[PDB]
């Protein structure tokens, strides 16, 4: 493995709204880390145990909290990183026909155990000619990741999942379906009878985001559209309007939900809204782990601002959220 | 932060190889004074600051100059592996030896090498921001370098001033001998060493031997061997300077704690873990252990015996994985035991240091990898009796002028050996002195 | 001498110039010697990095595009849904 | 801004040579003459020193003048050679004889109207002219005589511009020319009356340069003439390339030149360390500022721990703070403060230049008016008087034509410029 | 509304791209000119008219000309970063420079180029309504600066009559120095300048290094820093022109209220925030701290201690986020000090004066980001140990009148030294009188 790496990282500062860098090491051989600053050649934090910090969240791309600050990984400080991740670079495409969307929070789960980062997801319907050409149905689900030894891992699929993933390895294919499938353009979210869930980043660091989807098919629950999206502060802020002076921990979701992507999922059922959050459970963990064992917030939540999952509370604002998550993030 | 290494003669030379050696693996510093061309992060560290300065490019160079009259042994410096790391104008040599004559050295050739020194030492001083001593290496028992490095400490002495000078130093064994003229070499060193030193480490060949024979298991043991244990030593006294610790120690707080009187600066030496890696796995080794080792005569590194002399101040260097309050456990078991006394006017006898890095492994080395290890410096009376002994082979030999005619051709009056005998004299009557108890009736 | 003669042993081995040569007269043709030649090329230059000009000046590192840069002046943007709000009030 | 050049007599040449290697060189000029940079601060200039000839070539704005053309064979021969236009080089058919009146009165009469001739239509080309620049030997025969000649025919065509040489005078150890200390006495007395600046060298300074600063086994002529060359493109720099505080010759003549006689400089260039050293200490203002003044980097046998310093000027060449500038030359005046001479507020003037010579990271060049430069005159005029009084050799400048009335106007004007130093040393407020 | 600005020589125009790039910065000009408005509803604010002017075609251009004798920094400016900003008639460029000689610019040289400026300074004027003032740029210490200043100056003078000229004029340090010939060329242009300008700031750059040494932390400093400086400086005393406020200032009310007599018209400048980002974050900057910085001689931009003179008046622009009660109560504050002291025949001692806008953060810019600032010009008899030390290295040196040779050949006479000399020989004997207590009544 490793004996140290090497990244350096930027700090949105709330209070100065600028954005800051620091040089983060990490020693393997003992679970300790130290910072720098880049533009004072100062010493930030001298070798201090952490034991939240594990070598299988550095990569870049990601997000870490240290001592009640978000950091974003952006780029290799050395040349033993640059070097160990020579590879997992390259950007491949999977993807689900129609007869595994009733597997696909599986297929994410094996995905995640293979040490595979998922850098976009949507629920797309792709024009008729890539279709003929790629070999896959109309209505699918393309996964967009990297990784180390990429391809060799993959090939498990085909014998895990008989006959319902297709594997995208050349450059020009991806090309062509990054440009088709995300970006700007339609959706297939509906605007009536329906309830938005949304994963909060930290479960996305974490990956318990396949057992989510794959309850909520368990359950019962459709599916209608699924998408990644980056939320700026304003974005957030408009996002949890409604939150404001009612939960004490206003600010800390704002700041939770403008760290790092997110995933939206919508829900059709029944009575939508109140089977969602009922299927959720109670917005305090605490609550949960005595009186709703069985809720997704009591095995995915650890206090009120990163409890997990966020669903919607008021049916009068489900095609709210649905239009704001499904068309003016993504068409514009 | 810096301190600056003289290197005089051939054991001093020779020491210092082993000690730079030691210091570049510690830090890193590739033996062509770079560092690895992929380790480098973009913002480097001071640790370094104490040994070494860098250049723009980012080559480090080591605050040392190299001293010797005779060419040979700079010229295999300057000729063997470590050829790009040391500045060329700092190995300095000239023509032709001192002969094991004292005066040879300091009056008719070191005069005509010495300003050049001082030259390299000021350059050296004045590219620096917070010098705090100057460190020594050379053996009294040959002519250059007593001669020279009287010369050269006393010049020292009076144009930097306060700074303090510690000087090591390889005395002549008490009956392993190399040379016939040695007492008169040593006793005109130690003559103008009482006046310009503010610590003395005392070494003797024939108890490295003896340590290297009884823990480690060398039947034919080298000067290699004993240098890097040497270095291994002055690394552990300058950790306090080059890394984080519980409890540190400035050059300063040695003399303040060890040095009770002005003239009471001849301090004894020891090092605790030497073991071979057979050994290593058959014992644990916890902190009380290696105290209680560091007590042993089996330990020291000087021909004397303790248990005829009083202890009248200690200092215990603890390096590695150590916590206070073992070192505080085991300082107060030491006092507990019998055989182990103090002076009655120093009741508060101990100093301690704690330093989080462990002993560095050389690759041919002989020492097993440890976890911890302590060094112990520490003042006692026993070693008048090292002097003593030395002054007997003087008037042995003075009582027939046995080869003072050279002494007095190259330069010097009879008279000089009768004054340095007699300071000798004053200096064992004042260890007879400082250890008596006095006022008992009150 | 012994670093000057491995510095010039250092470079790769083989409408040019004589740079500089260690022997004093050159063979030259014919029985034609000749000499006068510098006896070593690091005169008034460094063996670092040789061969590098700094054409740079202060003005054009002090006064470049990035420091005429207007985006970092505004403020930021609103979200999506208040600017629909504002063109739908406006 | 247009300089003229012109090099004379075999040392004359081969220094010309040597500079017109550097230059092209800084200029990226091909020797072919093409044009082969890669930036535009290199062309934006490059008329000052270099005409433009037709598709891309440039031609060296140079006068060559010897009276034995086998020296123009041997620079014609060398590897830049070629750049030089064919009919800028002017040549006699005998020698100079390493006498001052063959050079000044026989031969230097017969061929000076055509380097007239060659010298307007040089001037009269360029759209300003900027003052000449001569490199010339003293102790020699043809430079000598006919360096003084031409240099009194341009200072009467043109009195508005500069007049600035470069000159080589005989070591105090060991002569090349037993007639040295005529040579050298014509030629002061000439050049006092004529000069505007003159900067003085003497070869046994750069022989302690090479020994000391860098151990140099076996030096040889081409490093001296690069030493030269160096500082002589050095002092130039300012006027042809951008800078934080740019200069000019005739702003270093204002700063450095208290009175009209007093214009003998002192010279040096600061970044001398041998190849096996420089690995081991880098560049930095302290540093080239305690070069610059260290004695062993200067050109000349005088010492300055001997004299006081009037005037002094640095130009300083890369990108580097005023701050650290300003600075040391403050601490430097302190320091030393009994070196300088006390009427005068500050002795030092500055300058900044942001393009270095290739392969520096910093230089600077160092001009320097020191009384001292009297101790030189001395050691002449006492050989000069040990000759004279016994005619040893004038019967070979009497039969050219020299009145003897010469020889002692040269004594005493050469008298007078070293009296004028020693007074100006041992002056006071009162 | 319009005010036109003059830059002369090398400090003049370096100190104007400083200058011209915060005012574009600060407007929201691109460097070519062009205003990138977010939306057509609305209209585009009339501020920048103070400083710009636009073409049919919308774009800008600016109300300034850059002279200079030598060709190579307008050269610099035509080919920089800024080439399609400025009209190519306005930057002026000679041949070949006044060669530190006061009496080239004036007499030989000068009088060739002056008609060419003043032809686009006329042409310049006829495109303005409410000219109301020039600015001038230029140091004293150089001789096309000195000598075309004070020329055009005259010109000026003579053809437009009563409109105000304001000068920033950079002055020899007081040890810190560039060139020999400093006080020849500095006591002839105060001759000049006396008798024509309004209003004088004095600039020293050993107090910005100074400035920027301790506030900032910055070991090596670079005219781009000081000229940085300097044009915040500008744009803040020009700020009560251009943007909305309480207390609007005119610069008619700015001579008004600053001049006594005369010839008692120059002036100490100060600014408070400068400070580093990293500081800034830490502190409160309320009105009263930053009120009691300005006073402070650590804050000013010229090397002088007023404690050793006496205030005449002060002129003080408060600009960002400040209420009118803060600094009534700053300014009784600093009126209750015992250390600051004001002439008793000035009793009502101050103006203010309060704009909304609070200063702009430049992306290269070594101050932090900060929503008030103060800047302060005061008139004060400190100034007269400037001159007295200029006037005493002119008598030291005219003493053995040093290189006037070069002065009396480029066309000036003998006399105009002993006539400038005993004119502010009188200058400072009236700093003297204006400040001795009216203790005598009769
Ligand atoms: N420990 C140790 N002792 C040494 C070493 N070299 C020499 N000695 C001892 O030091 C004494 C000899 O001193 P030298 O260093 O040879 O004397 P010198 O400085 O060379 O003086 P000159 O002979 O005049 O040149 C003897 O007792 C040797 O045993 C060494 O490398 N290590
Ligand atoms: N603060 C500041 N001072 C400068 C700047 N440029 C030059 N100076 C100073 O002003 C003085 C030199 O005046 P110059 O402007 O170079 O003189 P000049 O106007 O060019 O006159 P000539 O040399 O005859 O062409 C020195 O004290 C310099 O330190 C600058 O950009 N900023
Ligand atoms: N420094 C230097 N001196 C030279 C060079 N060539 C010749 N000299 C010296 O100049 C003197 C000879 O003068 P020379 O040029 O032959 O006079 P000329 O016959 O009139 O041209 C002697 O002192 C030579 O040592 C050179 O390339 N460099
Ligand atoms: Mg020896
Ligand atoms: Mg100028």
């Amino acid at each position: 493995a490793l004996e140290r790496y090497a990244f350096k990282v930027d700090y949105c500062d709330p209070q100065a709204n600028l954005v800051r860098q620091y040089l983060l090491l990490y020693f393997a051989e003992d679970s300790t880390i130290e910072m720098h600053d880049l533009k004072t050649k100062r010493v930030f934090l001298k070798r201090c145990a952490y034991p939240s910090l594990t070598p299988r969240e550095l990569f870049i791309g990601a997000t870490v909290g240290v001592f009640s600050r978000s950091l974003k990984l952006v780029d290799y400080g050395d040349e033993v990183t640059r070097r160990h991740f020579s590879g997992s670079e390259a950007e491949f495409v999977v993807f689900i026909q129609e007869g595994g969307l009733c597997h696909m929070g599986s297929i994410i789960d094996r995905m995640h155990t293979w040490e595979l980062r998922i850098t976009n997801i949507r629920l797309v319907d792709l024009p008729d000619s890539l279709c003929r050409d790629l070999g896959v149905s109309r209505r699918c689900v393309a996964i967009l990741f990297k990784g180390s030894n990429a391809i060799e891992k993959v090939g498990g699929l085909s014998t895990e999942f008989p006959n319902m993933t297709v594997v995208v390895a050349e450059p020009s294919d991806v090309n062509s379906v990054r440009g088709a499938a995300f970006g700007p353009g339609g959706t297939t979210a509906v605007m009536k009878n329906c309830s938005v869930c949304v994963i909060k980043p930290h479960a996305i660091m974490s990956g318990y985001q396949g057992a989510i989807i794959q309850r909520l098919i368990d359950e019962g629950f459709h599916i209608t559209a699924l998408g990644m999206y980056s939320l700026t502060v304003a974005d957030a802020e408009d996002f949890l309007e409604v939150y404001n002076g009612v939960v004490p921990e206003y600010q800390r979701l704002v700041e939770q939900m403008s760290s790092g992507p997110c995933w939206a999922v919508q829900v059709c059922a029944e009575n939508s809204v109140s089977a969602l959050r009922a299927i959720c459970g109670p917005h305090d963990p605490d609550v949960c782990h005595v009186l709703f064992p069985h809720t997704i917030r009591s095995k995915y939540g650890v206090d009120r601002t990163r409890n997990g999952v966020h669903c919607t509370d008021l049916e009068e604002d489900a095609p709210l959220e649905s239009e704001f998550f499904f068309s003016l993030l993504q068409n514009a | 932060r810096e301190a600056i290494c003289i290197h005089i003669g051939q054991a001093g030379c020779q020491v210092g190889n082993a000690c730079w050696e030691l210091f570049c693996l510690e830090h890193g510093i590739q033996p062509d004074g770079a560092m690895p061309s992929d380790k480098t992060i973009g913002v480097e560290d001071d640790a370094f600051n104490t040994f070494f300065s860098e250049t723009g490019a980012g080559k480090h160079v080591p605050r040392a100059v190299f001293l010797d009259l005779e060419p040979t042994v700079v010229d295999e410096v300057r000729t063997g592996t470590y050829r790009q790391l040391f500045h060329p104008e700092q190995l300095i040599s000239g023509k032709e030896d001192a002969a094991n004559n004292y005066a040879r050295g300091h009056y008719t050739i070191g005069k005509e090498i010495v300003d050049l020194c001082l030259d390299r030492i000021r350059k050296l001083a004045d590219n620096c921001t917070g010098l705090q001593g100057f460190l020594v290496y050379h053996a009294v028992g040959g002519g250059t370098g007593s001669g020279l490095g009287a010369l050269l400490l006393e010049r020292l002495s009076v144009d930097y001033g306060k700074k303090s000078k510690l000087g090591y130093t390889v005395y002549p064994s008490p009956q392993v001998s190399t040379a016939v003229v040695e007492p008169y070499n040593s006793v005109l060193s130690t003559h103008s060493l009482l006046e310009h030193t503010d610590v003395a480490a005392m070494l003797d060949n024939e108890a490295i031997y003896d340590l290297t024979r009884r823990n480690l298991d060398i039947e034919r043991p080298t000067y290699t061997n004993l240098n890097r244990l040497i270095g291994q030593v002055v690394s552990s006294l300058t950790a306090s300077l080059r890394f984080d610790g519980a409890l540190n120690v400035d050059l300063t707080e040695f003399q303040t704690n060890l040095v009770p009187y002005p003239r009471i600066h001849f301090v004894l030496t020891s090092y605790a873990p030497v073991i071979s890696a057979e050994k290593a796995y058959h014992e644990q080794l916890s902190v009380s252990e290696i105290s209680n080792a560091v007590f042993e005569p089996a330990s020291m590194m000087t021909k004397c015996d303790p248990r005829h002399g009083k202890y009248m101040a200690c200092c215990l260097m603890y390096r590695g994985d150590v916590v206070p309050k073992d070192v505080n456990a085991a300082v107060a078991t030491i006092k507990t035991k019998r055989t182990i006394q103090f002076v009655d006017w120093s009741p508060t006898g101990f100093k301690c240091g704690i330093n989080y890095q462990p002993p560095t492994v050389v690759p041919g080395g002989d020492l097993a990898k440890v976890q911890r290890a302590v060094c112990m410096i520490a003042n006692s009376t026993a070693i008048a009796e090292v002097f003593a002994r030395i002054d007997h082979k003087f008037d042995l030999m003075y009582s027939k002028r046995a080869f003072v005619h050279w002494y007095v051709g190259e330069g010097m009056e009879e008279g000089e050996f009768s004054e340095a005998r007699e300071d000798l004299a004053a200096l064992e009557k004042d260890y007879e002195e400082v250890g008596a108890e006095s006022a008992d009736m009150d | 001498e012994k670093v000057l003669e491995d510095d010039l042993l250092a470079q790769q081995p083989v409408t040019t110039v004589l740079r500089a040569s260690l022997d004093a007269i050159r063979p030259g043709k014919n029985d034609r010697f000749t000499g006068g030649y510098s006896s070593t090329p690091y005169v008034t230059s460094d063996a670092r990095n040789p061969h590098s000009r700094f054409l740079q000046t202060t003005n054009r590192e002090d006064y470049c595009e990035k420091n005429a840069d207007l985006r970092t002046l505004r403020r930021p943007d609103l979200g999506a849904r208040s600017r629909v709000l504002l063109q739908v009030a406006l | 801004r247009e300089i003229v050049c012109v090099q004379a007599g075999q040392c004359g040449n081969q220094i010309g040579s040597k500079f017109w290697e550097v230059i092209s060189d800084e200029h990226g000029v091909d020797p072919t003459g093409t044009y082969q940079g890669d930036s535009d601060l290199q062309l934006e200039r490059i008329n000052v020193y270099f005409d433009e000839a037709t598709g891309g070539r440039y031609v060296p704005r140079s006068v060559l003048i010897d009276l034995e053309p086998g020296t123009m064979d041997s620079v014609r021969a060398g590897p830049y050679g070629q750049i030089f236009r064919p009919d800028n080089f002017i040549f006699g058919q005998s020698g100079a004889g390493n006498n001052w009146a063959k050079g000044h009165y026989t031969e230097g009469a017969e061929l000076i109207d055509s380097v007239l001739d060659v010298c307007c239509k040089e001037a009269e080309s360029c759209d300003c002219l900027q003052g000449f620049q001569i490199c010339h030997s003293l102790g020699g025969g043809t430079g000598s005589g006919m360096g003084t000649l031409l240099i009194s025919k341009l200072r009467e065509q043109y009195p508005d511009r500069i007049m600035m040489t470069f000159s080589i005078i005989p070591s105090p150890k060991v002569s090349d020319t037993v007639v040295e200390p005529y040579n050298t006495t014509l030629s002061v007395h000439q050049l006092v009356e004529n000069s505007d600046e003159s900067m003085c060298i003497d070869n046994e300074a750069l022989y302690d340069i090479c020994f000391r600063t860098l151990k140099l086994t076996t030096p040889t002529f081409g490093d001296l003439n690069h030493l030269v060359s160096a500082v002589v493109s050095g002092v130039t720099c300012c006027l042809r390339f951008p800078g934080q505080l740019n200069s000019d010759l005739r702003k270093l003549a204002v700063n450095l030149v208290p009175f009209p006689r007093l214009h003998f400089f002192m010279m040096g260039f600061a970044p001398l360390t041998s190849r096996g050293s420089q690995q081991y200490r880098g560049l930095s203002v302290p540093e080239l500022t305690q070069q610059m003044f260290d004695a062993k980097n200067m050109m000349q046998a005088a010492d300055p721990r001997h004299g006081r310093y009037l005037t002094a000027s640095a130009l300083f060449r890369g990108r580097m703070s005023t701050k650290e500038v300003d600075e040391q030359m403050l601490n430097v005046q302190n320091k030393n403060s009994s070196y300088f001479i006390e009427w005068i507020p500050n002795n030092i003037k500055s300058s900044v230049c942001d393009i270095p010579p290739k392969g520096l990271k910093m230089a600077v060049t160092f001009i320097g008016n020191n009384t001292c430069i009297q101790e030189m005159f001395r050691r002449v005029g006492e050989q000069f008087t040990l000759m004279f009084r016994r005619k040893a050799f004038l019967h070979w400048y009497t039969g050219e034509g020299m009145d003897e009335m010469e020889f002692t106007e040269a004594e005493s004007n050469m008298n007078d410029l070293v009296s004028e130093y020693q007074q100006y040393q041992d002056a006071t407020i009162e």
